[PDB]
Order: C-alpha cells, then structure tokens, then sequence
C-alpha cells in the first residue's frame, strides 16, 4: 500500500496536469462551439479570452 | 441571515414578549433565522425569523427578551449573511458568545467571515481512523484510546478529579498533537467562572485556546446556540494544517435548553415537549466525531448525560461513538492516588483481536486478567484467611499492585498544580511494563517505586531503589 | 486531452435542444412557504400524488388536493425557499428504477448514486412502491435456511415464504453481531434487498468493506439511508426500497427484502403527520403503522405458477416466485410493546426475540433460550436437521431448569448432573461466536455428537479444541465423501455409517 | 377577504339577480362602496361601530349613496352578517365569476400582459400573436426568446 | 354498490385523503346506503354517504381508493340503497367483500339482488321459546346446552383448531340439521388462504359453506365491510326453511377499523381508546342472531379479547 | 350574500326588508342524522317538541337566535 | 491494492477534471454575456417572427 501510494499520487498528478495542460484546448473548443451554435449570431468578433 | 440593515423599513403591530407579530415591508425579508438588527427601542437588537410565511410578516424572535417596546417597532431586515468573527487565530484570548469580549479581555483573533458555515466532512475524508497518541500516560493511553478527533464522551460524579483532566489534557492537546485549541465557557457562573479562569489561566490552558462564553440568564437561544459558533469556530482551526481541539459544556443543556425553548415558545411541539427536529442535528454528530481532510476537530466532552448516568439514554450514545467506555468514581481515588481514573470499570470497546493484533489486544489481557484476579483473588484472601494464598494471590500483591495501581502519576505540565510534572509516555511502557511485569519478572517490586513513576517501563527497572 | 469525447456529447446535446414552451400553460404557482409545506395554488385537477419537480431536483407531490391549496413536499433543501419561485408541470411520479440488472451494488435513497459507479441501470424506470401476492397462489416452498449460527440452523429456519420478525438487541448487537449470513452462504442467488434506516460513515465504510471484503459484494442489493432525511427517504425505505424484489419474485425466480430499525420509519413520518395538523394515535401516528405494513410486511410471499403466469406477461410461468420475508427489527433493550410491536409481530408468521443478557455478557449466545422462535422450524430445512437435529428446548428447558434452581436445592442426583455436563458444554461449545462462518457441516457434527454419544466422553472445556480440531481435522480430512452427505437431505445408511464411524474412529483416535 | 364566503356573493348574484339588469348596478355600487372605504376614516370610523344601521345605512347611503335595492339589501345582510368588513374581491371576483360566460384572455409569451381575445384554446391567439401587426414589444419581447435555448443549453449541458 | 337509475349528480370540490367531498346534487341528496358511482380515473369507486350536508359536499367515505383521481369528478345517482347481489346460492366458493368471489368466477353464485342491509332484532313471527340445540357429542353438547340459533363466544389457545371444527361441524352438523353453515373472515393473512383453503378439498365443505374473508391488504372500509355478505346472504337460508350458521374470524378488525375510523374522523367518542358506536354494533349484531320461526340463525361467536382487558 | 344559501342568499341579499320568519316553523338547515339545524322558529319555544318529518317528538336544544338545534 | 488505485485514480481523474464547470461557466457566460454584440434587429425577426 505505501508502494503503491506513489504511484497513485503521480498518477492523480499525471490526470491534473494532463487536465490542466487540456484546459486551453477545452475552453477554445467549447467558446467556438458555444459561439458557432449560440442559437443567435454566428459571429466570434468577440473573444472570450478564456484559460 | 441578515447583515446588517436596509431592505425599507417596518412597522410591528403586535408586540409581546419573545416570539411576537413582527410584520416588516411587502416583499422584504430574506432566508430563514434572518437576523435581523433592528433599533428595539435602545440597543440594536437582533431578532431571527425562523417562520416565512409570505413576505414580511413572520414569526421573529431574539436572543432574550424584547417585551417593553411600544406598538410601532421599526423591524428592518437585510440581503447578505451573518458573518460572525471566527478564525484560525482566534486561540489564545476569551471570546463570547457573540464575537466580543468575555473577561474584558481580547475577541476573536482572526475574521474569516464565517457566516454561521457548519463544517462537517463526508465520507471523501480520513473516515475512519483511530489517533492514540501521547498525553503522556499508560493505562490511560493504552486501555482508553480514542480516535482521530472523535468525541470523547466521559462520565463521572462529584469529585472525580478535575484538575488531572485540564492539567493532564492541557499539555498533550496543545504541544503534543496541535497547538490550536478551544474551550467552552456555556453555563458557567462565580465558582465555574473564577476557577476555570484562575486554573485555565494559572498553569497552561489558556494559551492556546480560544475560551468562549455564555450565561443561561435570559432565553435558551443565546445560551444554546454554541453549534454554528462553536462548530464553525473551533472547527475552523484544522483548515492551516493541523488538528483542532475544543471542549463542552454539558449534555443537559441540549435536551433541557433545546425541550424547554421548543416547548415553551408554542410553535415546533408535538413530541410531548420534545423537539423532533433539533434531534435530527444528532445525525450530524457522526460527521464531528472523525477526521477531515485537513484536520481533526477533538471534541473532547464534559463528564456529563443524563443526570450524571453512565447507563442512561445519552451516556449509551457518548460510550458507544468513542474506542473506550466512561466510567469515573471516588474508590480510585479514595485508597490513595493521584489520577481519579478507575482501569477496571473504563475499558476499551476495540479490545478484541481483529483491529488489534497480538501487541495491541496484549495490554487489554493483562490488565483484565491481572486487575480482575488480582482484585478477586486479593479481595477473597484479604477478605477471610491468609492461609489460602497460592501464587497469583501471594504474587498479585507486588507485580500486579504496582503494575495495575502505577496509571496514578502526575500531569505533564504541572508545574503549579500536582507539584511535580510527570513525563511523557508512550505506548511502549504499557506494553512493555505490564505485559510481562505484571505476573512476575523482577519478583521483588513493591509499590513505592511505581508511585510517583508517569510509566510503567520503569515499575520494573528503577526497582532497586524502592 | 481531457475532454476528447465531452466535445461531441457537449457540442450535440448543447447545439440541438428542442423547443421553446411556457406559453398559455398553468405550472402552478405558490402562495406561501412555511420550509416544506408550500401552498401550491394550482394544478390541482391532476393524479393523486404527482411528484411534480418545482426548481431544482426536487419531487413536491400533492399531500392534501383539496379545492384550491394544496401542499407540498420536501425534497431537500426548503429553508431558503421563498413564496415567488411558483412550480412548474410535471407529471411524473414514483420514476425509480426496477430490475434484475442492478441488484448488487449499492443502491441510494432513488437510485444508485451512492456507488462509485452511478450507471447500475435495471429493467425498467417504474414505481417504487410494493403491493400483496396472490391470495389462493401463495405456496410456500419449504427450503433450507443456512445463515452464519451453528445453534440457529436447526432450531427455527425459514426457508421461502416466511416471515419471521427478528428483534435485534442493542448494545452488541443489533447492526452487526450475526452478519455472518453472507460470507458463509457465499452466492445466495436471489434477489435480496438490505434497506438502511440512518447510517453514517462508520456503517457504509465497514459494511461495504467487510461486505465485499468478506462474502460476495455484487449479490444483493443495499439500500443506504443517510440521518439527514425527512420523511421521503428515511420513512420510505420499508415503502419504496421494495423493486428490486419485484422483479425476481413476480417471474418465477427468488428474492427478499430486509429493512433495518424500525425507531426511523415509525418515528420518522410521525413529525409531518402531527406538524401539518393531520391524523395521530398511537406514537403521532393514526392508522398509518396498519396501512404500511400490510403492503411490506404481509406482501413477501412465494407465488406460484398462477400468481406468476399472469404478472410476468409470457416468461417463466412453470416456476414458482419465492420471497423471503426478512423484516428484522433493532430492539432497545426489549422495546416491542406499541402497536406496531403488537400488531407487525403478531400479523406476521414467526416472531424471534433476542436478550442483551446472553450477549451483553461476553459469551458466544446471542440468541435468547426459548424466546427466538420462527413458524417454520426445523423441518423445513434438510432432513437430517429436522428429525436429527431439533431438540433445543428439551436441553435448554432441562438444562436452565434443573442447572438454574440449585443456589438453595443442592445436592444434585443423577437426573440434574447429566444435563449441566451436556447442556453447558453443548451450549457453550456449540455457539458461534461473532463474525463466525457456518457451512453445512452443522448437521453432520450437530446430528453425530449430541444423537449417538461421542460428545459424552469430552465434556471438558479443555478438550474442545483437541478434540474438536483433531477429530475434525482428521475426520474432515481423512474422508472428503462425507461432506457429500451436506449436499442433499440424510438420515440413512451413509449417515449412521459415516457419523458412527467417522465419529468412533475419529473420537477414539484422538 | 372572504375566499370560502366570496363564492357565495359572487355566484349567487350573477344568475337570480341578473334577470333584472344588474350588470351595472354591481360593479359601480360593489366600486364604489368597497373603494370607498379604502382610506383611514371610513374603515376605522365605519368598521367600528355597535349596530348595523349605522355602519350599513352610513356607509351606503352617506358615501354618495348610489345604489338601490341590491346596495341596501346586500349592504345590510353583508353588514349585519359580517362580509362588509372587507370585501376586495368583489370586483374581481363579482366580474370575473358574473362574466364567466364570454370570458376571453390569454397569456403572456414572457413579455407583457397582452390578453387576447381567444375565447377557445387556439383562437384568435394565433392570427392575434402570429400576424404582425405588433412583433415584438419594448417589455423584453425579442431578448427573452432565447431563455429557452439558453436556459435548456446551459442547464441541461452544465452537468458535462 | 347501488343501482344506479339516471347517473347525473354533478362534479367535484375537494378530494385530500379518504374524505369524499363531492358536491353531486343541490336539493337532491341521497340516504345512507344510497353510495355514488362516481366515475374516478377508469373504475367506478363508490362511496358511501355517512352523513349528508347541504349544498352538495356531504360527507361521504369510499371503501378502496379512487387510484388517481382529480379535483372535480364527475359523480352518478342511485336509487335502490345498498343493491349488492347474494341469496342461498352461495354454498358452492368462497365469497369476497362486495358480493362477488375471491377463488374462481361466478359471483360466489350469482341468484337473488335483494337490499344488503338486513334486519337486526326483531320478534312478532321470531321464535321467542329459546330452544335449545345439540350437536351430537359427549363432550360439546352433553357437558353444555347451547341454544338452536345463538351466539356461543370461545376462548383458549391451540388444541382443536379449525380442522376439527370444520371437518367434525361440516358433517354432524349437516347431517342431523337442516340447514347450511357458512363462514367469514375480517382481518386474516395473505398466505392462510393458500393453506387453508386446501382443508376444503379434505373434509367437502367447500360446497356447502360460503368462505368471505378480506384478508388485510386493503384500509379499513375495504376490508371491515363484510357485514353486509353474511346478514345479507345468510338471511336467505334461514327464513325459507334452512338454518344458517355463520363464523367470525375476530375482532380486531371490527375494533381497530371501527375505533380507529370512528375516532380518527375529526369527532370525539368513548374512554380507554374506545369508539362509541360499539354498543350499537354489539348490542344490533350480537341480538340478531336469534331463533326464528322457519330456522334458527346461528354465528360463532370468535371474537378476540385485548389480552384480557 | 356570505353564506352559501342559494335561496337564501339571493333572497337575503336582493330583499332584505322583508323576512317573515315568524311562524315557528319553516324548514331545517342540514341534518347530520341527529345533530339538525332548525332554520328560523323566531317565537318557538326552547325544549318544546314538534312534529317533523314522519313520526318523532323533535325538540330543540336552546334558544340562541334562529339557528336551534333540533334532535 | 490494485483496486484501490485503480478506483482511486479514476475517481480523482473523473471528479479533478474541471472542464465541466470552467467550459460550461465560461462558454454559457461569454455566449450569454457576448452575445449583445452585432444583434440590432435581424436577431429579433427570426426569434420573434417564428411564433
Ligand atoms: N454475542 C456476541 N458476543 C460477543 N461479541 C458480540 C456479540 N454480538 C455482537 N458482538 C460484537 O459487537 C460488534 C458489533 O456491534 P454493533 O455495531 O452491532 O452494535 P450496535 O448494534 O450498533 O449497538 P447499539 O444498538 O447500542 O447502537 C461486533 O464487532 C461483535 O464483535
């Protein structure tokens, strides 16, 4: 258990920082999704600006 | 609840004493036990809405009494919360029941804006766990363990030594495991008040400890509202790293306080008096009693339940929630000893051989078999005959009365209280002192050795000087 | 990296939607909150107790549609609520899921959320709620009981179809103490059920550790109920935590339902009902402890192919749907002389009661003497522990009545010394302990030393563990056939054969 | 603030009173008479008083005193048996309740209260909220369209 | 369970819990037997008026339950009270609640449709003699006279049991009298009846004996509501030339439906947890189970005491 | 019109001034088999008995106002 | 052990993932927030002249 305590630690670490790496391509897929299917305008003039 | 005026104005109708027809603006009040301060005549007083029926006019009531203003009260409610002065560095000076000065001394030491946040940690927690640390003792340590922030629910009468529990407890809750403490200062009076104070404060348990207070003078609400206080400020000190520890003030004081305020006030009374609702809170107390993600909040209870029980209703919950039983009387004390701890009436719960193992279930044995065949087989040949006695008769006189009677040994900060302060011991001396010199190991082993001794390793090896 | 498939799921079901509503409809609207009972002035001409959502994840239903107000109910928060958020439409009520698919993990208060998974679908989104069998298609199947007590297998077992009100005493105990049942039966095989009444992280962690630790986890279902409930989830646990068992004994397979203590359900519902100002009687309850228990209690049967030809629409109609009736119950200290008591333990089939005296002592006997009986008995199990093995109460009578009176009669002659060597030692010997696993080797070593007389010669104390280690060990060892003699039923050559020999030899040779 | 006791004034005087052209007899004396008590001096001075003479015949016929048979009998028995103390819903429920039988309104399209004259379900509510005409309105017709788009979207997308 | 002759009445008001406020007709009220088929969701749940009031909303109660029903249904009126159907016919299966069956199909024998509220006492034509009856045993009927056509009470535990009272009375008692013993049952088990009912196929008494038990998964209207099948079925045998003879199961049904129902309804009654219709009940049911003129009505008296209270 | 009295109330409410409940008889409210209402009996008797419907002496309770209850 | 860390890394791996929150916090708050811009009175006749 104490073993394996590492490996779970660097493993949760390994899924924040693959997450936290993945956060800018999350957030620009999800601003020109929400911003090319909004139901209003189909414009992105106006930038997020988002992490 | 309500912070701290606006929202218009009001005008009262009806004014009596506690819970009155208090009628504010159309569509102006805010969430439930809306605290709202309002000039009652001189003073601003607060008065909580626990009803909402509708919008302004709500039952309201204070924390005493508001009988003596006249017909045409200007009730005004707010929009943000009650935020009570707690913290993490608010050990160390006496705050009250509000968030100011009890002694006329210093409040609240840190201001996190704690609007009335009851921390209670689920089951994505340290849930559970058992602590067992040092205090420093061995029969106490090793024969009544608790567990990692659990509510140590202890039981005793008049006269069960007070001054081995704050001074042996003093030292081990604020060096030993965490050094941010907490004591509750609710129903306390001249002789609570001023040797509380005079003790807490005279040897080592005022700093660090945030001491609270209350005074059951007026209603049961000011007096017995210590749990968004008192679990959200001294709970609030096992988010910086460490544990946190507090004290309690009595389990009559719930059920009296919570069955004579719901019962005497009207509303919320149908259980023959009472209070079905505040028992549910009960519920939560498993969330209180184990460790978080980020602390352990030590509740460490009164020696109080049900008209000073140790087999009643409320002493059944307190023994069963904790790793160990409660009871304390005055024949431990009353032969001559020095901590009023009795070791054959106080035994632990976890004492079997699943969640033990052969050292850990090893101490319980030998203190069983060694208390029980000494005292039986002490008391059966002091009682009749000195003819009829064998080995562990003849034998129980010298390894198993300074074995099983060396747990009385002074506190570890006693520097003005027991005179001389004991040392610190583990969980080693026990194991190692009355798992095998409880029988017959150093055969010659009076009791005058193991007397003054805080351990039991030395009962056997400082044996020479008596 | 992290999203990958959250893109596509996000992207459709954000990018399509539906529609727009809310145009020329009545939601309903509140007048007032009193924190739970919500004057819903509205929609009032709809089904009686329609769970209708309001804003969030609630479920207010109609608790009195009377002709203009109507009340709501709680379903979580209600404090903070004011008198402006109004409801909305819904007509769904009792949406929770029944089937076969699910029963094993770790089911909630409306689902399966308290798992780690949360997608433990079943067969089909129903209602939670239970009614009776058939009345003239009730066919009792006479099957073994095996639970986790060496004393209990062959005194009082209830096979399929019974009921048997177990009354748990407390202080060790009434969670735990005899939860040996499912680490000994290894796979049960049916459809059982585990409702919870207040637990805490004590009971789900060291139940759901030792449960799966120790046994078979993905068995039986287990419907956890925290302390923080009202009257929707810890007074509806008997009432709606009864599905899964619907689904197994309505086809032609095996199922059971067990609850837990019955202070929450009884004491839970009697605030709403006596803080609304309803109906109250005995406990702040009217006749609300007849009407439940008549649909829970009364309502786990074993059908037949009559009762179950027509329920299951064209599936298993030449079996016959067993249910076990486990309704046990946590007595404080002998706590059973209410109505509920008197009128669920009376109307019901068996009736066991349990002392903290024997338990509360430190000895092995959890069970009282002659106070824990059932209906079935002995002969509905296997045929060596009905003719072989049931003579409790002739040990226990004789026993405890000519070994208790001899403090101021002395003097014991030979018909009151032969019942302290064999009853002491056979009930002190013969009980299990706790946590102890017990298999179907009862009868073999129950029917062998107290029938015949190889338990005659070792009535010591001492001799237990020699004698009963060596003669098992060798015995079990030497001869693995034996245990084929556990399969089935016994009383025969093979039993007299097998235990006089296995039992002289192994006795003697010891 | 009759509620139980208002469906009695309001139903039974739209159907035996109604054969004697009293569809504008109600409605100005049920006005008039109930808002004329709206201030502080005709409700205290009014609602206060020992016998029902005085308040009913005071009250009804001091007060502009316009009304008839129906004020001065409805006056006293409402007076003397206590429903004259405060009568909100009369005109309401009078009107609503009396003119039951052409009854024509409609909802609003999360904007403003425009009442259509739709008498059935899908009447003129169609022609008359679909044939612009009027499109959208200065009450937040157009901008609370997307409140279900947004609201279902984001709502129901939030989760993840 | 009324004829219903024009179904008209009108709609609905208020309808929380077991109270039936439906406002049916102005000026045109009903009696109390007279029940109204009110059509609730998609059976026809009738519900017994108690006690009528004006304007419409009387106070009514339903037997079952409406399963779903809305604020205004829409209500029928009747004109014969209480029209259930029963006769001498209904020797032959066993009987349910309502007049109809609970084991094959039939109606418990479908003959006669007469009023369901049969008469209590009554003399005149009765037979006020009291002779005395014998059931031809040396320890039942030599060591206690009981009467022809009364209401002999039991007590005891286990010993006899049902088998030996029905196997040993569904022969002698057939055989050396005239006439046709039925039964009942108000508060039994759900399992019982599969069990039971087989002693039937061991001793032939199912076709001459009436089995009319509710079980208790209903309320207590639905399942206390037998009182009408055995006075309204048992009175076609002993007044054409037959003796009926009847059976009770209990009382904790008629006590604990009757004091629970009488005293949970908003009203004040007896002492002790007790209802006080009780006097009326016992003293109108335990008298009509007299000797008569053309065959003695006689009932086992099974009721069970409150542990000797 | 407070009460729901149909006749009563649209009579009541429209023609106040004439009442003509003075002959001690009239009719009854409700009956709730026993417990009935005598409407109206101005100059009745309190406890005098008085043929109803049928065959039964009914007598009224007290004399509070018109509404006496008849058993 | 293997099950613990395999539980416990899915568990932290599934519920340390903020992606639901932030994209769905960010995109309904810039799409909502931003969606005032380039709007004058085509955005009003298709939401308004489809009922
Ligand atoms: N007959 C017995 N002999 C010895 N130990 C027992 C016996 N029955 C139970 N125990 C012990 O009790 C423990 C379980 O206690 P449990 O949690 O059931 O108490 P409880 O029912 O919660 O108590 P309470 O009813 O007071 O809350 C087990 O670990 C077991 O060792």
């Amino acid at each position: 258990q104490a073993e394996i305590e590492a490996e779970r630690k660097r493993a949760r670490e390994e899924l924040r920082k693959q997450v936290a790496i993945l956060a800018v391509a999350g957030a620009e897929k999800i601003i020109e999704r929400s911003v090319d299917e909004a139901a209003n305008s189909d414009i992105v003039d106006k930038l997020v600006a988002e992490l | 609840h309500h912070h701290h005026h606006g929202m218009a104005t009001g005008k009262i109708v009806q004014v009596i004493g506690a819970v009155v027809d208090v009628e504010f603006p159309q569509d102006a009040v805010p969430r439930v036990y809306d605290a709202l301060e309002v000039q009652n005549g001189n003073e601003r007083l607060v008065l909580e809405v626990q009803q909402q029926l509708g919008g302004g006019i709500v039952r309201t009531i204070a924390m005493g009494s508001s009988d003596g203003l006249r017909r045409g009260l200007d009730v005004k409610d707010l929009e943000h919360p009650i935020e009570v002065p707690v913290g993490k560095a608010t050990l160390g000076r006496i705050m009250n029941v509000l968030g100011e000065p009890v002694d006329m001394k210093g409040e609240i030491g840190e201001e996190e804006r704690w609007a009335i946040h009851r921390a209670a940690p689920s089951y994505e927690e340290l849930s559970n766990s058992q602590e067992l640390l040092e205090t420093g003792i061995k029969v106490i340590d090793l024969m009544a363990p608790f567990a990692k922030g659990g509510k140590v629910g202890l039981f005793g009468g008049a006269g069960v030594g007070k001054t081995v529990n704050m001074m042996e407890l003093i030292r081990n809750i604020a060096i030993e495991h965490s050094g941010y403490s907490v004591f509750a200062g609710v129903g306390e009076r001249t002789r609570e008040g001023n040797d509380f104070y005079h003790e807490m404060t005279d040897s080592n348990v005022i700093d660090k400890v945030s001491l609270v207070y209350g005074q059951m003078n007026e209603p049961p609400g000011n007096r017995l509202r210590v749990a968004l206080t008192g679990l959200t400020m001294a709970e609030k000190f096992r988010d910086e790293g460490r544990d946190v520890l507090l004290f309690v003030d009595n389990i009559y004081r719930y059920t009296l306080a919570g069955t004579e305020v719901s019962a005497l006030l009207g509303r919320m009374p149908s259980a023959v008096g009472y209070q079905p609702t505040l028992a549910e809170e009960m519920g939560v107390l498993q969330e209180r009693i184990t460790s978080t993600k980020t602390g352990s909040i030590t509740s460490v209870q009164a020696v109080y339940v049900p008209a000073d029980d140790l087999t009643d209703p409320s002493p059944a919950t307190t023994f069963a929630h904790l790793d160990a039983t409660v009871v304390l009387s005055r024949q431990i004390a009353s032969l001559g000893i020095y901590p009023a701890v009795d070791p054959l009436d106080s035994t632990s719960r976890q004492l079997d051989p699943l969640v033990v193992g052969q050292e850990h279930y090893d101490t319980a044995r030998g203190v069983q078999s060694i208390l029980q065949r000494y005292q039986e087989l002490k008391d059966i040949i002091a009682i009749l005959g000195m003819d009829e006695l064998s080995e562990e008769d003849k034998l129980v006189v010298a390894r198993a009365r300074k074995i099983q009677r060396f747990l009385s040994q002074p506190f570890f900060v006693a520097e003005v209280f027991t005179g001389s302060p004991g040392k610190y011991v583990s969980l080693k001396d026990t194991i190692r002192g009355f798992k095998g010199i409880m029988e017959g190991e150093y055969d010659h082993l009076p009791e005058q050795a193991f007397y003054m001794v805080g351990s039991i390793e030395e009962a056997v090896e400082k044996a020479k000087k008596l | 990296q992290l999203n990958s498939t959250e893109i596509s799921e996000l992207i459709k079901q954000r990018i399509a939607q539906f529609n727009v509503v809310s145009e020329a409809h009545n939601e309903g609207t509140i007048v007032s909150v009193s924190d739970g009972v919500i004057r819903i002035h509205g929609l009032a001409d709809a089904m009686q107790g329609e769970m209708i959502s309001l804003p969030g994840n609630r479920y207010a239903i109609a608790l009195n549609l009377e002709r203009d107000s109507v009340g709501a109910v709680v379903m979580g928060p209600y404090a903070d609520l004011a008198e402006g958020m109004k409801v909305k439409a819904t007509g769904r009520i009792l949406e929770v899921p029944v089937g076969r698919g699910l029963l094993g993990r770790v089911v909630n208060t409306l689902g399966a959320p308290i798992d780690g998974k949360g997608p433990l679908d079943h067969d089909g989104f129903s209602a939670v709620e239970a009614i009776a069998p058939g009345v003239i298609e009730r066919q009792s199947v006479d099957q073994p009981v095996q639970t986790g007590y060496k004393a209990v297998d062959s005194m009082i077992p209830i096979g399929r179809g019974q009921r048997e009100l177990i009354i748990g005493d407390r202080q060790t105990g009434k969670t735990a103490l005899a939860i040996d049942a499912i680490i000994n039966q290894r796979d049960s095989g049916i459809k059982a059920i585990y409702v919870a009444i207040g637990q805490k992280a004590s009971t789900i962690s060291n139940v759901v550790r030792k449960l799966e630790e120790h046994g078979a986890l993905a068995n039986t279902i287990v419907v956890v109920a925290t302390a923080s409930e009202s009257a929707a989830l810890q007074y509806l646990a008997p009432y709606a935590g009864a599905a899964m068992g619907e689904y197994f004994r309505d086809r032609g397979e095996d199922a059971l339902i067990i609850y837990d203590d019955l202070s929450k359900q009884a004491v839970a519902y009697r605030q709403i009902s006596l803080l609304l100002r309803r109906p109250p009687g005995r406990e702040a309850f009217p006749g609300d402890v007849f009407y439940l228990h008549s649909r829970l209690l009364e309502r786990a049967a074993r059908v037949n192919a009559e009762y179950v030809e027509a329920f299951t629409k064209g599936e298993v109609k030449g079996k016959t749907g067993s249910l076990t009736a486990l309704p046990i119950i946590e007595t404080q200290a002998g706590d059973v002389s209410a109505f509920v008591p008197t009128n669920v333990i009376s109307i019901t089939d068996g009736q066991i009661f349990l002392e903290t005296n024997l338990f509360n002592a430190g000895i092995r006997p959890a069970v009282n003497p002659g106070i824990s009986v059932s209906r079935v008995g002995g002969a509905a199990q296997t045929k060596i522990m009905k003719k072989l093995s049931g003579g409790i109460r002739t040990a226990l009578a004789q026993y405890r009545e000519l070994a208790a009176f001899s403090q101021f009669a002395s003097d014991l002659d030979d018909a009151t010394r032969n019942q302290l060597d064999h009853g002491q030692k056979v009930t002190e010997l013969l009980k299990q302990k706790q946590y102890a696993p017990m298999s179907v080797a009862q009868q073999s070593l129950v029917l062998f030393a107290a029938e015949r007389g190889y338990l005659a010669d070792v009535e010591l104390s001492k001799i237990g563990s020699f004698e009963a280690a060596l003669l098992a060990y060798v015995d079990r060892d030497h001869a693995p056939l034996m245990q084929e003699i556990n399969q089935t039923g016994g009383y025969n050559d093979e039993i007299e054969g097998k235990l006089k020999g296995i039992l002289d030899s192994f006795k003697a040779t010891q | 603030e009759f509620i139980t006791v208002a469906r009695p004034y309001a139903k039974a005087a739209f159907d035996f009173a109604v054969e004697h052209q009293s569809v504008e007899r109600w409605q100005d004396m049920l006005a008039f008479a109930a808002e004329v008590t709206k201030n502080e001096q005709m409700a205290e001075l009014l609602s206060g008083a020992l016998a029902p003479e005085t308040l009913a015949e005071s009250f009804i016929a001091v007060a502009g005193e316009q009304l008839d048979e129906n004020g001065q009998n409805l006056i006293r028995v409402m007076a003397e048996n206590g429903r004259l103390n405060a009568l909100p819903d009369v005109l309401e429920q009078f009107i609503h309740l009396r003119a039951v039988s052409e009854a024509t309104a409609e909802v609003d399209v999360i904007s403003a209260a425009a009442l259509s004259e739709q008498q059935l379900a899908k009447i003129s509510a169609a022609m008359e909220k679909r044939l612009s005409r009027k499109v959208k309105l200065n009450a937040k017709i157009d901008k609370s369209v997307m409140a279900g788009v947004i609201i279902r979207a984001g709502d129901m997308v939030i989760d993840g």
